[PDB]
This record gives structure tokens, C-alpha cells and sequence, in this order.
RNA sequence: GAGACCGAUAGCGCACAAGUAGAGUGAUCGAAAGAUGAAAAGCACUUUGAAAAGAGGGUUAAAUAGCACGUGAAAUUGUUGA
RNA sequence: UGAGCCCGGGUCGAACGGCCUCUAGUGCAGAUCUUGGUGGUAGUAGCAAAUACUUCAAUGAGAACUUGAAGGACCGAAGUG
RNA sequence: CGAGAUUCCCACUGUCCCUAUCUACUAUCUAGCGAAACCACAGCCAAGGGAACGGGCUUGGCAAAAUCAGCGGGGAAAGAA
RNA sequence: CGAAAGGGUCCUGUAAGCAGUAGAGUAGCCUUGUUGUUACGAUCUGCUGAGGGUAAGCCCUCCUUCGCCUAGAUUUC
């Protein structure tokens, strides 16, 4: 194996952390770096390729794309860090008012038996004229911090998951003075932010996730065989990975009702496969459609972040003309895009007569 | 609400027994029926009818049917200083087809 | 109760094997109380102990 | 009848239902094992326990002598204290 | 100085010691020593194959391997007779 | 089915590998039961420690309770014409 | 939340039974049959892409049905 992914250990956290935001300069406009989503599955497409110099130039190619359910995230806080001879130090964080039950579930571990008493005194700090103290915290961030991040959480109760506990993370704000970033976050308080607002189509991003576990597995599969340098038996899988350069092909709006329709296929259909995503369900929200395979199982929490470095390739400056998106069943050898197509192909049936 | 109550249930022994060893399917079916009654009526004292055992072992040790239709009756155990006041008794019921049948409460009158 | 002796003695008195004799489950107390080859004949006459028929061996 | 002998891993193998238990086809080989208390006075009765036993109570100068019994070391162990 | 000697406290119950000579089966860490007892290893290795067991009831303080009934399997007259 | 028309494969070997059958050993935890081998005391490294000698020494790297599983390293070796 | 059910999606490949003179064949009635009858019957066809399975690591549920639920034990500056 590679001595660069060792100490081959299970990921310390299920969420997966960014570990590096792109470097910040004040000249760029104010923007957010990262976002969150849940892996729904993957499907097949056909792209009219414009790669000047390729043998598939001006030809139709079949590609595999991963679909990420991305309900809008909610901003609930703002954290400010300072530079010290020992690194970055979180000087202070100021939250939003009216936190949601899902983020309070994130804070609690046994939510059902608990008195749900989190951040009540903080809301009283807003309401009872301790807004002087809160403004003092904002001004401390303005006048002492060098980098600002925003606290944001996902919407499980829109995601088709049995879970009810949300996911918090800090998304770094770049491109402006610290005062501009503080005002931006304070204005973003108690507001939903969308994936088409953070990213857009044609843009390569980086995906942070925890790759699927397989338990105690021997050297044959753990490293790929026929001291730390010697292949040993142990945990294989469930590993934190940051996979780079994945092209954002589409962002579907969820309420469009024609997410899977292209300018070539005039079929009013959505991204969800016929019968639903296997083991996941239906995508009823904003979704991100990106090229290739991506670390993580279905319904796993995923972090989507901007590229650290300005790109060096023509694959990152290309437009993606889509021809069609596969919506056949993933539960077996499916050959119909819609139930209407299946009915038109197979005619009417005995149960159709019995019901009608 | 009533402590004494009898209802009729359908058990999906197919999903309870998927992947189980063929030579242990039937005893596993008996244990899964006990667990089903314990979860449904909340009584750890579950008594199975010998003819329900007949129905489970009808098709050998590895021919357990996919769906079984049973009647579970929670009654009162008087005894003398018994550890559990209530007990569930489960019987096999005779139906044309154990599919498409909802959960129904059977009236004693 | 233990009815091994009753099983064996009933087989002996009915002239069959231990596998072809049937003791009434509802009267195990009286079968246990009966402990002689005359009391077991009493029970056989009363119907509490039965010689089961031979297994069907259809030849067609 | 005696001893400047030995004193239960000693002295005969055997201080004891020892040439016994046991082993070997057989010729043969062959152990371990003493001590309540002056006197059984060897714990009546009550209670818990299925019972074995336990706890009260009692005998005795003593149960820190209960027939796993004079005194009761070390190795090893449990509990408490530091 | 030392091998050792003496006292106090606790346990115990029947004999023992100082001094001068005599006498010897008289002084132990070893001998892969002898006999006996006791540890770590350690609640560890391990407790096989003969396909297979299940429900109710009974006795009992206690029931997988105790019984009765009902099922599901087996020896297959060169038998698990 | 039709004088029906056309296409492909047939080997030997004292060789190797794989599939198939049979034989044998193959097994984590829980309840209960339950040994033996072996045991001066120990067990982290690198350099140095004249006698091809290090495990305890010098001086350095360091070094944080109690454990579970896997295991491929160490705790084994000469005697010299 | 759990158990059923319904719908969807996948897998297999057309259930049991009945009927049609379609039916290769197997036999009786009476006399010649130029169209004789009466019974049985492989196989065929129709009812029938039906019948069965479907989450056990598939998808959805407007009051689809039934049931459950503010517990009980320990520990913490």
C-alpha cells in the first residue's frame, strides 16, 4: 500500500472535516467555501462532449454521475479565529437566535428524555438587553480576528432519512475584510442558503467523506498483496478521504418538476429513479449531480468544498451539455424511464380491468 | 386498553427467516413467533399451541411458510404468587389464504 | 410422574412393543397409581391404555 | 528384665481392621494413615433455608477444643487499614 | 562486630532451663537431592464425529439431556431388532 | 423436414495449473466444568562496553493506568580443520 | 415507532380448475356410415405477462388497519 494513508485507522468522526479551506484575500467578493449534502445514489447519462483534441470530440459519451440530495442549509452562528504563534485559535463564537430542534438534537445525545434546555439562556441574552454583550462579541470578531467562519446545519427533516439529528459545520467566508465577513454572516443569520448559491454548474469541487467500512480484513484486501512498512491485518474501510477535482455537472432545483429533462429529451421527469433510489428513497430537494465515483455509502453525510487552487486543466473550463439522465429502476434490469412509458409499452392488465 | 384481549395477526416468517440455516429454520420460526407475541402484547409469558407447532413444522424442518396467520389472546394468570400477572396464548387459525388480511380484534361475544 | 415401568408392563400385557402402546395424557395420575400387571389390565379394560394399530403399508 | 537408642518424613515396610488397600498373567512389588475433651457433657429448643448448612441459644475452664477436632509455622490466598 | 542471647505484648496448655564435664544419628540454598504441601501459567488450552430437534402438560425447590401426548428425523431383518 | 447448402472441434505426452468427488484436520462468544508444557528474576530501543559476550553497566532516544484481537520479528542454535 | 395491508419497482415465466370437438390416439351402441353415435384421452388453445416472491441492508402511505409511548436502574462537579 501507500505509506501516506497510514495509520490505517477508523475515522474519528462520522461527519468528516475539511482540514483546509482555500487561502483568503480581501480583493475577491465575499463568499462561502463549503456546503453539505447526502449521497442519494448514482446514475448514467450521455454528454455531447466538446474536448478539442479528443477522439470523442463532438460525440456522445456515456458517463456515471453521483447524485447528492442537498436541502438548503441554515446559518445559526458565526465564529471568529485569531492568529497566534501556536496556530489559529477560536477567539469567540456568537450564535443565532431561535435555534432549531434538529441542531439542538445535534447538541443532545438522549434528546427524548432531556428537558430540551439548550441555548435558552442565550436567547434570553438576545432578548433581555444583553444585546450589548452580543454586539461586543461581534465587534471583538471585527477588530481582532483574521479569518471568519459561519456555523451552518443541514435539514434532515427534509432529507428522506430516519435520522432526526442534524449536522453542524463551519463554512469559511472568503473575499473581503473581516468587517465585511462579519456583516455578511450576521445578515445570513436565521436564513436558508442554497447549493446553487454556494456552487454552480461546470465547477469542479472537492468532496470530503468517510469511505465505507468492511471490518477486520486481512492483508490480501487491506493492501493488495499477492514494522509500519509491513502489511498487517486490521481494520479495512471506514476511512476519512478528501477526493479532489470532481466536475459539478448539474444542480437541480427540486421544485422544477423536470429535473431530469434536457434540451434534447422533452420528458417531464425528475431525478429520482423509477421506483426510488435503492435504500435511500426519493430526492425532493435541490440536488447536485457530479461526475464519477465519490467516497461514502448512500445516505452518508458529505462535505462539498471549493477547490484549494485555481485549476490547471481544460476539463475545468468546459461547459457540460447533457443529453439525457437515466431514471430506470436501480432495483434490477430496468428499461422504462417512467411508469407511463411502462404502461404504454405493456398495454392494459387484468388488475387494470378489475380496479376500473 | 383491556388486560384481557384477543387479536389476529399475520407474521412474515419469510423476512424473519431470510438467510437462516435450513436445518434451524423451524426452531428459529418458533423463537420468532415467541418474540412476535412478546413484542405485540408486552408479555414475556407466551404459550404456543401444539397445533401451532404442527403448522410451523408442517413442511419439515426447512419448509416454514412465508406468512402465518395466528390468534394471540392475552389472558390473566392467577396461579399463586406468579411472577407475571398476564400471559399471551398463541394459536394457529384456519383461513383460506394468509395474505391480504389486516390486524383484526376478535370479540368474545 | 415417571411411567417407564407402566410403559414396559403395558407393552408386556398387550403383547406389543413399547412404541405401540398409548397412555392417556389426562389420566397420568391413575396410570402412575397402577403398578401391577392386574391394575394395568384394569386400565386397558377401562380404555386408559390402548394398543395402537399397525402403520399403514399400502401396496398399490 | 533392661537401655546416655528412636520418637509418627524418626523407629521394623507396618505405633492404626499392614504384609492391609492397591499393581502385575505370574514369580512378586507394596504404601498413606496416631492426639477433641477431666468427663460426650458430641449442642436440647427457636428461626431461615428444598437440603447441606446458617443465625440465636446451650455444654464446657476453654468451641481462640464441634468428632474437617491438642498446639497450629512457612509457601500460597481473601478482606480491611496505610 | 557476628553466629546469636534476653525482655514486653498476643496464643497456648504441661513440662522446661542456666552453669561445669560427658556423649552424638548435632548446625543447609543448592546435590536435574528425598517426602509433603503450595503458586504463575489460568477461569487459559479445552469439553470431538455419529445430520435434529420442537409444542403443551405432569412430578419436583430447581427440568435442554425425568416422564405422558403430539409432531419432525433415524437404524432398515448383512438392524441402533 | 427438404439430393437441403455452408462454417467450426476431434492427437499424444514420464509436464504444469484450475475445476469436480472422496478422505482428514479444520471454530468466536456465553452458562457450567476445567488441565498441562514451561517458570533464577526480568522483559522498549541505538551506540559503547579489547577476550567475533550482553539482560542488569556508561549516555543517549525516551517513557502515563487497565485491557481485546491479529501476528508475518526477538526471547533457538555453531566450534573450526 | 412497530406489525400488517395497499400501490410502485424488480425476479421468474403463464398457477389450480374449467371449457372448445382443435385434439394424435384408446374402446362400446345399433346397423352400414354417403357427416353415424357415446365415453376416456396425451398434446394444443382460451380464461392467463397469469400465478408466485418482493427487504430480510428496495421505494411511498392522509385520518389504509391494529398496537405502543412522558418509563425503571446506576453514576456525575
Amino acid at each position: 500500500g501507500s505509506l501516506a494513508f497510514l495509520p490505517r485507522k477508523r475515522a474519528a468522526r462520522h461527519r468528516g472535516r475539511v482540514k483546509s479551506f482555500p487561502k483568503d484575500d480581501p480583493k475577491k467578493p465575499v463568499h462561502l467555501t463549503a456546503a453539505m449534502g447526502y449521497k442519494a445514489g448514482m446514475t448514467t447519462i450521455v454528454r455531447d462532449l466538446d474536448r478539442p483534441g479528443a477522439k470523442a470530440h463532438k460525440k456522445e459519451v456515456v458517463e456515471a454521475v453521483t447524485i447528492i440530495d442537498c436541502p438548503p442549509m441554515v446559518v445559526v452562528g458565526l465564529v471568529g479565529y485569531i492568529e497566534t504563534p501556536r496556530g489559529l485559535r477560536s477567539l469567540t463564537t456568537v450564535w443565532a437566535e431561535h435555534l432549531s430542534d434538529e441542531v439542538k438534537r445535534r447538541f443532545y445525545k438522549n434528546w427524548y428524555k432531556s428537558k430540551k434546555k439548550a441555548f435558552t439562556k442565550y436567547a434570553k441574552k438576545y432578548a433581555e438587553n444583553n444585546g450589548a454583550s452580543i454586539t461586543r462579541e461581534l465587534e471583538r470578531i471585527k477588530k481582532y480576528c483574521t479569518v471568519v467562519r459561519v456555523l451552518a446545519h443541514t435539514q434532515i427533516r427534509k432529507t428522506p432519512l430516519k435520522q432526526k439529528k442534524a449536522h453542524l459545520m463551519e463554512i469559511q467566508i472568503n473575499g473581503g475584510s473581516v468587517a465585511d465577513k462579519v456583516e455578511f454572516g450576521r445578515s445570513l443569520f436565521e436564513k436558508p442558503v442554497t447549493i446553487d448559491t454556494i456552487f454552480e454548474k461546470d465547477e469542479m469541487i472537492d468532496v470530503i467523506a468517510v469511505t465505507k467500512g468492511h471490518g477486520f480484513v486481512g492483508v490480501t484486501a487491506r493492501w493488495g498483496t499477492k514494522q509500519w512498512t509491513v502489511a498487517r491485518a486490521g481494520q479495512m474501510g471506514y476511512h476519512h478521504r478528501t477526493s479532489v477535482n470532481h466536475k459539478i455537472y448539474r444542480i437541480g432545483k427540486g421544485d422544477d418538476e423536470a429535473n431530469a429533462s434536457t434540451e434534447t429529451d422533452l420528458t417531464k421527469k425528475k431525478i429520482t429513479p423509477m421506483g426510488g433510489f435503492v435504500r435511500y428513497g426519493e430526492v425532493n430537494n435541490d440536488y447536485v449531480m457530479i461526475k464519477g465515483s465519490v467516497p461514502g455509502v448512500k445516505k452518508r453525510i458529505m462535505t462539498l468544498r471549493k477547490s484549494l487552487f485555481t485549476h490547471t486543466s481544460r476539463k475545468a473550463l468546459e461547459k457540460v451539455e447533457l443529453k439525457w439522465i437515466d431514471t430506470s429502476s436501480e432495483f434490477g434490469h430496468g428499461a422504462f424511464q417512467t411508469a407511463a412509458e411502462k404502461k404504454q409499452f405493456m398495454g392494459t392488465l387484468k388488475k387494470d380491468l378489475q380496479t376500473s | 386498553i383491556a388486560d384481557v384481549v384477543a387479536r389476529e395477526y399475520t407474521i412474515h416468517l419469510h423476512k424473519r427467516l431470510h438467510g437462516v440455516t435450513f436445518k434451524k429454520r423451524a426452531p428459529r420460526a418458533i423463537k420468532e413467533i415467541k418474540k412476535f407475541a412478546q413484542k405485540a402484547m408486552g408479555t414475556s409469558d407466551v404459550r404456543l399451541d401444539p397445533q401451532l407447532n404442527k403448522k410451523v413444522w408442517e413442511q419439515g424442518i426447512k419448509g416454514v411458510p412465508f406468512r402465518i396467520r395466528v390468534r394471540i389472546s392475552r389472558r390473566r394468570n392467577d396461579e399463586e404468587g406468579a411472577k407475571e400477572k398476564l400471559y399471551s396464548y398463541v394459536q394457529a387459525v384456519n383461513v383460506k389464504n394468509p395474505k391480504g388480511l389486516l390486524t383484526s380484534v376478535v370479540e368474545e361475544e | 410422574v415417571n411411567l417407564r415401568t407402566q410403559k414396559r408392563l403395558a407393552a408386556s400385557v398387550l403383547g406389543c412393543g413399547e412404541g405401540k402402546v398409548w397412555l392417556d395424557p389426562n389420566e397420568v395420575s391413575e396410570i402412575s397409581n397402577a403398578n401391577s400387571r392386574q391394575s394395568i389390565r384394569k386400565l386397558v379394560a377401562d380404555g386408559l391404555i390402548i394398543k395402537k394399530p399397525v402403520t399403514m403399508h399400502s401396496r398399490s
